[PDB]
């Protein structure tokens, strides 16, 4: 009886397997979207720092 | 005195830039290290599964 009860709980864990998958999949999708927005963030940051270094150069010759 | 003031202004600008870039580097550094920690974890675990293939 304890063994049959044990068998059923394993079955519970078995289907739970997919439930363990869900949190990992949401975390994966969060990493997805964060990296995708980091793409344009990096590009805009590169443009901004190029402008900043341009201002640095003009102030350099200005002194 | 005027020239000294202009040069001091430019130097302070540059130094604040230094500090801000250092902080940005810090944040990026921590994120990259954590990324590689979890990368090596998932790689080792894929290898462990392959070890499972060997046990089978």
């Amino acid at each position: 009886d304890i063994h049959r009860k044990r068998m059923e709980k394993d079955l519970n864990e078995l289907q739970a397997l997919i439930e363990a998958h869900f949190e990992n999949r949401k975390k994966e999708e969060e990493e997805l979207v964060s990296l995708k927005d980091r793409i344009e963030r990096r590009r805009a940051e590169r443009a901004e720092q190029q402008r900043i270094r341009n201002e640095r150069e003009k102030e350099r010759q200005n002194r | 005195s005027d020239k000294l003031k202009e040069a001091e202004t430019r130097a302070e600008f540059a130094e604040r830039s230094v500090t801000k870039l250092e902080k940005s580097i810090d944040d990026l550094e921590d994120e990259l290290y954590a990324q590689k920690l979890k990368y090596k974890a998932i790689s080792e675990e894929l290898d462990h599964a392959l070890n499972d293939m060997t046990s089978i």
